[PDB]
C-alpha cells in the first residue's frame, strides 16, 4: 500500500 | 564486463514522519528507471513536497538533499486518495530527472539534478560504513516512525467519529494520553496509549 508524503 | 556505471548510492524521498523512502536501490546500474504511487497522510491535503535524497540512513535528515519542490492543486480528499506517482530517471550521462504526478487532477511538476551533485567518493564510504554501524538503531526509528503515524491516524479517525454517551469522557482522556505519548520515542508506550484508546471506543 502507498506511502504518505510528508503533510503541511 | 569488467567495468559499469552504477548510481552508488540509494536514492528516494521523505515521507511521512522523517523516513527516507528508497526509489532506486545503491549500485543500481545506469541509466534506470523507477516510479512508486503515494498519497497522502491527512484528510483535505491540497500540496504535497516532494524532497530528493541520496543516502542509506533510515533519518531523511541523516541523507544527502538533493533538492525538492512542491505539487499543489490536488483535490481536496480523504487520506489515501490521491494517487501522486514518482518517477526517478537517470539517464546515461548520470543526470538525475524527478517528477511527480497527481492522477486524478493531471497535475505535474519536475525537477532535474546535475550528476554531480550529491556526496563524493570518501563521502559515500562514510555513508555506508554509518549505516552498517546504525542498521539496528535505523530501524527501531523506522519502527517509532509506522507506529507513529498509525498512532496519528487513529488520533484523527477517533476525532471524527466524534450524541455518543455521556461517559467518552474517559476517550478524551485517552486522547490526551496518546497525543503525549507520540512525541516520545518508546514504540511500545504509543501503542499501550492505542490499546487503552481502543479499550474505552468499544461504546464507539
Amino acid at each position: 500500500k502507498p506511502p504518505y508524503l510528508p503533510r503541511p | 564486463v569488467l567495468l559499469l556505471d552504477v548510481t552508488p548510492l540509494s536514492l528516494g524521498i521523505e515521507t511521512m514522519g522523517g523516513v527516507m523512502t528508497t526509489l532506486i536501490a545503491k549500485n543500481t546500474t545506469i541509466p534506470t528507471k523507477h516510479s512508486q504511487v503515494f498519497s497522502t497522510a491527512e484528510d483535505n491535503q491540497s500540496a504535497v513536497t516532494i524532497h530528493v535524497l541520496q543516502g542509506e540512513r533510515k533519518r531523511a535528515a541523516d541523507n544527502k538533499s538533493l533538492g525538492q519542490f512542491n505539487l499543489d492543486g490536488i483535490n481536496p480528499a480523504p487520506r489515501g486518495m490521491p494517487q501522486i506517482e514518482v518517477t526517478f530517471d537517470i539517464d546515461a550521462d548520470g543526470i538525475l530527472h524527478v517528477s511527480a504526478k497527481d492522477k486524478n487532477s493531471g497535475k505535474e511538476q519536475k525537477i532535474t539534478i546535475k550528476a554531480s551533485s550529491g556526496l563524493n567518493e570518501d563521502e559515500i564510504q562514510k555513508m555506508v560504513r554509518d549505516a552498517e554501524a546504525n542498521a539496528e538503531a535505523d530501524r527501531k526509528f523506522e519502527e517509532l516512525v509506522q507506529t507513529r503515524n498509525q498512532g496519528d491516524h487513529l488520533l484523527h479517525s477517533t476525532r471524527k467519529q466524534v450524541l455518543p454517551a455521556d461517559d467518552k469522557t474517559a476517550i478524551e482522556s485517552a486522547l490526551t494520553a496518546l497525543e503525549t505519548a507520540l512525541k516520545g520515542e518508546d514504540k511500545a508506550a504509543i501503542e499501550a496509549k492505542m490499546q487503552e484508546l481502543a479499550q474505552v471506543s468499544q461504546k464507539l
